[PDB]
């Protein structure tokens, strides 16, 4: 009867149905466009048509004659409330209204307010504006040119930013990590070398749903409400108070059902800010919902890394130093989301998988006439670069020795043993067993049989195709908390979970996280389950709403299962600590002579003996023993004392035809490794998510601009999404390799499909031109460039 | 001028007058509430619009209002009968086809109209019957998955 | 300074303005018939136009064509669901659909569903139903004759019910409390005695907002939603979860702003299970909100006692023992809300503010064809029996030794220095001062001089009118709460607060009571401002939402300010504990080295080195000090050691017409004291209110019925409900007392000036008769009562 | 039903409605303001008071009908541009609502009664508001809120 009890609990392990589903399968879902409220009216963006340039005037009359406009509003209105620019989590500030003049196609210059989105649209349309055209700056070297057009003209004079010094008007800032003379050292007089420029190509996370709001100030009660789509609806909550000067108790930050966020919805964009100016100003509910093109346009985008990598090493493969220098191209304000500690994230796990000695790694951030962001798309804060930068470096070295580019990995790897293992850039990885989900991948997919066969097809000079073979080991770094070291505009990046049990035995729990479709209300409440003997089913979970979720730093970067995940168990386990203390009165015995099985508490030796969860929270209710509040319920503040590292090996078969260009992926095998399982398919749907969007980063996607700074192919016209014919079959694994530290060993895992993915499509597009000396191509890997790179190596047709 | 016109909407009648460059998914979610439809892209290629209109499956968002005077129009809150849950939905929800849910209720009443033109879909057939959704959240496996549940209960 | 930081909290003892009123002077309020939701359908109840008989048939065919109505249920549509009875708060059940029998006139036997209140009132009228008259009950006495008909026919053949055994099928319980033997033996042998007959009639809150509701169970979430006119949301909660089968967390129950209770809206009607169940077949919102006369007819009435009290003493007038028997009315069914324990609620407080050695009371509850109810208009649990029986009591001994009224009080009080004083009943009170608070009131309206101008008016036989003097010495006994004696369906009457800071300073409060314009938003937001220092303007509190506040027994009894007031003040006192803590930790100092001043901890000696609650504040969401998790809030549930014991003493001069048997209250001056006062402004109101229901009661208010069961004057036609004209104008005075064991000393006090201005309205109206003999008179003191009392001593013109 | 067109609070209101549709239900249900209250069926509590054509009613027992071409003044039109109107800040002050169930229709009441009797003594507040009912201010504090309000007015 207790192998049936825990089941019937559905919790930790569990791959119990969703939750959330009801709702969504019948169209009951609640989104941020759904929303209608009395007297709302509709927001829209008058925008930039020109990339960089002064603004001479605006016309707002036509507009405001409009029947149905009620008002048109522009930095001006801003200034008095110092709103027209608004600081970002970078340290540096973003205009909300473009003021003197315009730094990106497509910025915010004006907003007007009417009756509805279609009379809005039309103001939009008849708001006429005059500019004066600046010299464009798209290109992040050209950018640090003596000569080069002043950006921000508002930070003229200032010799340092907020992450150090500044060297050109452009220049954004410079970070390090590692030993720097220690690293050149080993390069200096190592015996093998490989230097490798790369491109990590600016892309954009692309939610299904857009970004958008409803801001309503009450004037009667003098309080503000906000549904929004919001990755940290608490951090908005704290902004927004000290921004407007409304007492933070007063406003109400509410992120409802959110259609995907990505990261694309951790920042606070100048719409959100209009809105609420907007509804303050006309004592009413005003809509703010961006289209398509706006979202891709202008809000965070991802990657847009220059990377130098370089590798030293003796000659069987054994690696000796990492030395890596960057360029990021960060758009006209600094924005990206990041702790206020990491202009550049944690770039420096780029050490990756490997246990080597030395390294150092440079980051410097400048300015271009683009849109903010950096951090978005299941990034971790630049781990995609750094994994990247790293599995590309070590194919590079594999190549030039002649290694097989599983060898060498195995070389490399940490060991089993060396964990807790500490990084030669100071990260104290939790565990790991590379060697082992390594082997498997190779056996389960006959590897060496891959290469006879790959040798094969080589050997004939007519092979109508290419065939290549790409290997990623990764070791991911999710979970940003240490408060010591992270924090979000000085709030810690801890989380916090609190958890009420009612007296008939059923619960409330409501996290500091905001789930946007990973299944939160579902893995919750398993994890809820197993540690109170409570049926995840009536377990109801609950998030986004400042008012009544404990204080948290939301969800982004996979963060929820390290941090939120051990809050949960922690709180959970207050409860059971004083369920036993109830249950040892009840059953007038001493508390370690109670045994805990399933779901309730039996004395020692005697199972006719015992007092189940449903019994204790009544008699918590009824009657509390003495020294005792009544009640069971409790609240838990984690503050994450280390990072999870979970991990992954994977791999990808292509096979691109010589005469077009087209690359087939004929194979993938992915194995993730994120400790203590919560819900595999949950997990699994994550890993197809992620692996997805990766196929969508290597292959297609990306953001060009031509030479006056227009951003091309900014709608889905252009802009690469693979769509069921496209995307090819996953094959997934796993084994499982606990994080220690964490009260259920739990590691993340969302973000590492999408990270591990893309350098392991590059690796086998790559791997497909390897017999001929090509030793890395660019993203996107698109029919057109492929083709360009088989014209270039003569194995066109 | 706005137009009076009369939908069948979920087998009910919807007497709105509405100006004629109302595009249906307005309609449907700003005059209906009827806010499962939902709104991914402008060029019409996302599909998170779709409804059956006349029996045929349609992007509501290249559509007018206007156009709809007398026309059965059907939405995924209308899948259900009696509370009991139609294949595709049961599809979806035991296959773990949904995450976000936002492309879900496009991806429902695509899938319901699919189901008719092809009771016995492979899955070729089903990845290539479902092109014009896309969805960013599930890699469309499970999606396939889900289809091939609602095609078996379907025949049984 | 320190002084105007202090001002500047605008909290304890603070006469603030209410942060409530904005809405509601401007027609914001949120009352339940303001809620409109999707799909809602509006309910009605068929009800029984006679008070006893058998149902033979009710047609629903008529109604169900008739269009616009959507549905006709019946106890035969319960039965399935076990509904067509439901459990009350005094261990008995009571009918929700008439099924084989009416017990009362106007008792509910089916209800209806149509699109709005109108069709749905025209339903009503059309649903027909055939009835078999049986004889009547509606006399107490009659009720236990050997030949009385057989009311409750489900009860036949048990010989006990839920508290004690029963004599009769009429007899509800027998309870008794105190020394019988004992005070059997003093009255054996005093030589002073005295024994009066009077009747509490039958009177009712009649808050200006009626009861209603709005269910609206999702058959797509699976959950229920409640919006409901109640005094306790969160047992009705639990009640409704158990009586559904649905869990308890997929249950809300949501009081929303309610127009009133006065103890009318503590129990669960009829309605809102109709409401919930009609909600739960329909499939969407369904509202009910009942009229005046449903009001009056059907929900909780209050007193119904008849007493006969008795008081035994010496020549000199010290009372040496009390002996009391009571019969109580409480209609059909027995819903009288009360702790499980006390069928007769704290009845055994009648020993009143009197140093009284032995006595024994004994309550027989009664049956008859009547509505439900007995505890529910300021009356604290029978205390407003209890208080009016001793001091109508003491008066009558008083007349029979020639002894001043006033005199004979302050011979008997309890003095200062005997509290805790321990009554022959059992109760401890916690602490008063009845002598100085007589001889202030004394010496306020120069008793002497009245009783003068009485002795020169009684000496004319012509006067043309008749002056009466009425004192009244009261201690009240409220904050129902030790769990050990006190519960509520089997929930400790305990209550609860969470306090949270935010990271700015502002803060957000919910406790598990519920105001019903009592002013809690107020008033709670002063209690935490002085306990932490941070502006009461920006304490938010809420109540009334069981999905977010924490568990708590609501508001009834005047047991907010005792039980959640001090659970208000542990929860602060634990933030500021952890606050002192983190202040050590930022200043480099000893705990034992700070001190608090208003709202900072500051450094012994230096003062210049110091925190204030907003830098602990941010300090915790920052960096928490070592050994703490981040945040700065906190939750208790407070279970009171002991009631709170407010006491008052009031005085009331009256002049009647000898010709027409008008009553003029001249003067009224109340004296209250209920320790340690929060705001001094809404403790006014509350006793204007208190004390204008008591006028009401006292002169006016009755619910008569005649000889077949009908009951007269049930709408504003008839009966009595004061407007400006008729209410005098009240003098208000004060001492502090403060209670010993209440974490800030505060005593309830709402209920204070309903509970002593009833006996001291009686009193006056005796004391103008007095000097004929009069010893006793039965409320209502209306003109035509009064007149004919006036011709029956030959008073009259 | 009969078409309708009533000025509510400033604003043209064209509505189709039923002749037994009480003045109180349309305010209420069909232009949700729902500020005016409903304490009984017998015309005595006037919760539901609102000033139609320059003098004080209970909407409880007027038809909407009647209204055609009427001036109509509710509790949400009392305040101007948010400013709120003297007798709303003398209830505010002197603590004149507790559950401010009656508060509207004592605000529309006064409202009108200050422009009756600008000076009015206690014995003409108390007489001049008898046609509403309180069950929680007991009067007193209500009487001094139109004394500071007729203050203001004189102002
Ligand atoms: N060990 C693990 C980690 C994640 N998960 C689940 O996968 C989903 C994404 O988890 P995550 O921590 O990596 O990411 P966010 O939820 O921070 O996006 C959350 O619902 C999960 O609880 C799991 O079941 N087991
Ligand atoms: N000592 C006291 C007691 C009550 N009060 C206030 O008077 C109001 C009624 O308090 P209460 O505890 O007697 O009654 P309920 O609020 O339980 O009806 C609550 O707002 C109060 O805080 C006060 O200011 N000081
Ligand atoms: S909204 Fe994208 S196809 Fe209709
Ligand atoms: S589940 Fe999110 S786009 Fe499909
Ligand atoms: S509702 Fe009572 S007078 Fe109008
Ligand atoms: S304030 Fe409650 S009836 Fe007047």
């Amino acid at each position: 009867d207790a192998e049936a009890r825990e089941l019937a609990l559905a919790g930790m392990g569990a791959s119990r149905l969703r939750k959330e589903d009801a709702r969504f399968i019948q169209g009951k879902g609640n989104y941020v466009d759904d929303i209608k409220m009395p007297g709302m009216l509709h927001m829209d963006i008058v925008r930039a048509p020109i990339a960089h340039g002064r603004i001479k005037k605006i016309h707002k009359d036509a507009a405001l004659a409009m029947p149905g406009v009620h008002a048109v509003l522009t930095a001006e209105d801003l200034k008095p409330l110092k709103l027209h620019w608004m600081p970002t989590l970078a340290g540096d500030v973003a205009a909300v209204l473009a003021d003197e003049k315009v730094h990106f196609q497509m910025q915010e210059v004006a907003i007007v307010i009417a009756d509805d989105r279609y009379i809005a649209a039309d103001a939009v349309e008849a708001v006429k504006v005059e500019y004066d055209e600046l010299p464009v700056v798209i290109d992040p070297i050209d950018a640090l040119k003596p000569d080069a057009p002043v950006l921000r003209e508002d930070l003229a004079g200032k010799t340092s930013g907020a992450h150090g010094p500044r060297e050109h008007h452009n220049h954004i800032f410079t970070w390090g990590a590692g030993d720097k003379a220690a690293t050149d050292a080993v390069f200096a007089n190592a015996p093998v070398t490989v230097s490798q420029h790369m491109y990590y190509p600016r892309v954009h996370p692309c939610p299904l749903e857009t970004c958008g709001c409803v801001a309503s100030f009450d004037p009667i009660k003098g309080d503000l409400t906000t549904y929004i789509t919001s990755q940290a609806p608490h951090v908005v909550r704290t902004v927004v108070s000290m921004l407007s000067g409304i007492p933070e108790s007063k406003v109400r930050i509410v992120s409802p059902d959110i259609g995907g966020g990505f990261g694309n919805k951790v920042g606070i964009y100048p719409g959100y800010v209009c809105a609420i100016v907007a509804s303050i100003v006309l004592g009413r509910p005003v809509k703010w919902v961006e289209d398509r093109v706006e979202n891709i346009s202008t809000t965070a985008f991802a990657r847009d890394y220059h990377m130098d990598g370089e590798l030293a090493a003796t000659p069987d493969g054994k690696i000796l130093g990492l030395r890596v220098n960057v360029v990021a191209d960060h758009g006209a304000f600094d924005a990206c989301a990041d702790p206020t500690k990491f202009p550049a994230g944690l770039f420096h796990i780029c050490s990756g998988s490997y246990d080597i000695p030395r390294a150092h790694c440079s980051v410097k951030g400048v300015y271009t006439n683009k849109a903010p962001g950096g951090v978005a798309y299941r990034c971790s804060f630049r781990v995609t670069e750094a994994v990247y930068l790293i599995e590309r470096m070590v194919d590079v070295l594999a190549q030039k020795l002649n290694m097989d580019k599983a060898e060498i990995r195995a070389k490399n790897f940490i060991r089993k043993e060396q964990f807790p293992y500490t990084t030669q850039f100071g990260f104290e990885y939790d565990s790991g067993d590379y060697h082992t989900a390594l082997k498997k991948v190779l056996d389960a997919v006959d590897y060496p049989a891959l290469r006879a066969e790959q040798a094969a097809r080589r050997a004939d000079p007519n092979s109508p195709t290419l065939m290549g073979i790409g290997l990623v080991t990764f070791t991911e770094v999710v979970g940003a908390g240490p408060s010591k070291m992270c924090d979000i505009l000085g709030v810690g990046m801890f989380d916090s979970c609190e958890i009420r049990i009612h007296p008939t035995g059923s619960a409330i729990a409501r996290m500091g996280t905001i789930t946007q479709g990973q299944g939160h209300q579902t893995t919750y409440a398993q994890i809820i389950a197993t540690e109170l003997g409570i049926p995840s089913e009536v377990i109801q979970v609950e998030e986004g709403d400042t008012s009544t979720a404990p204080y948290g730093l939301g969800t982004y970067g996979s963060r929820s299962t390290p941090v939120a995940g051990a809050a949960i168990a922690l709180a959970a386990r207050k409860i059971h600590a004083k369920a036993r203390k109830i249950a040892a009165h009840m059953l007038e015995v001493n508390e370690n002579d109670l045994d805990w099985e399933v779901d309730r508490f039996k004395v020692k030796g005697d199972d006719s003996k015992f007092k189940t969860m449903a019994d204790i929270a009544w008699q918590a209710y009824h009657q509390p023993p003495a020294g005792l509040e009544p009640g069971l319920e409790a609240v838990h503040y984690y503050d994450p004392p280390n990072f999870t590292y979970p991990f992954g090996i994977y791999l990808c078969v292509v096979d691109i035809d010589r005469a077009t260009g087209e690359t087939k992926v004929r194979r993938f095998y992915a194995l993730d490794d994120c400790g203590t399982r919560i819900n595999p398919m949950i997990i699994e749907g994550q890993i197809h998510g992620g692996l997805t969007e990766g196929y969508a980063v290597a292959m297609g996607q990306q953001m060009p601009f031509d030479a006056q700074g227009n951003l091309l192919g900014n709608t889905l016209m252009d802009y690469f999404l693979p769509t069921a014919v496209e995307t090819p079959h996953w094959e997934t694994d796993h084994t499982v390799t606990p994080s220690p530290h964490h009260p259920i060993g739990a590691k993340g895992v969302a973000e590492s499909p999408h990270v591990g993915s893309i350098p392991t499509f590059t690796a086998a597009v790559v791997d497909a031109f390897a017999h001929v000396g090509v030793t890395h191509l660019d993203m996107p890997h698109t029919s057109y460039r492929v083709w360009k790179s088989l014209k270039e190596h003569n194995l066109a047709l | 001028a706005k137009k009076i016109i009369t939908v069948n909407v979920n087998g009910k009648a919807q007497e709105k007058a509405v100006e004629p460059r109302t595009l249906l998914i307005h309609f449907l979610r700003e005059e209906l509430n009827l806010t499962g439809a939902h709104i991914g892209c402008e060029t019409s290629h996302c599909g998170a619009c779709t409804v059956d209109i006349d029996g045929r499956s349609v992007k509501s968002c290249t559509h007018l209002a206007v156009q709809c005077d007398g026309s059965e129009v059907l939405t995924v809150e209308g899948l259900a009968n009696k509370g009991v849950l139609h294949a595709v939905q049961e599809g979806f929800y035991k296959e773990h086809g949904l995450q976000c849910g936002f492309c879900t209720p496009g991806m429902l009443m695509r899938a319901y109209r699919f189901l008719q033109e092809n009771p016995n879909p492979t899955e070729a057939e089903i990845r290539m019957g479902m092109t014009g959704n896309l969805c960013r959240c599930t890699g469309y496996q499970n999606i396939v998955k889900a289809v091939q549940y609602a095609a078996r209960k379907l025949q049984e």
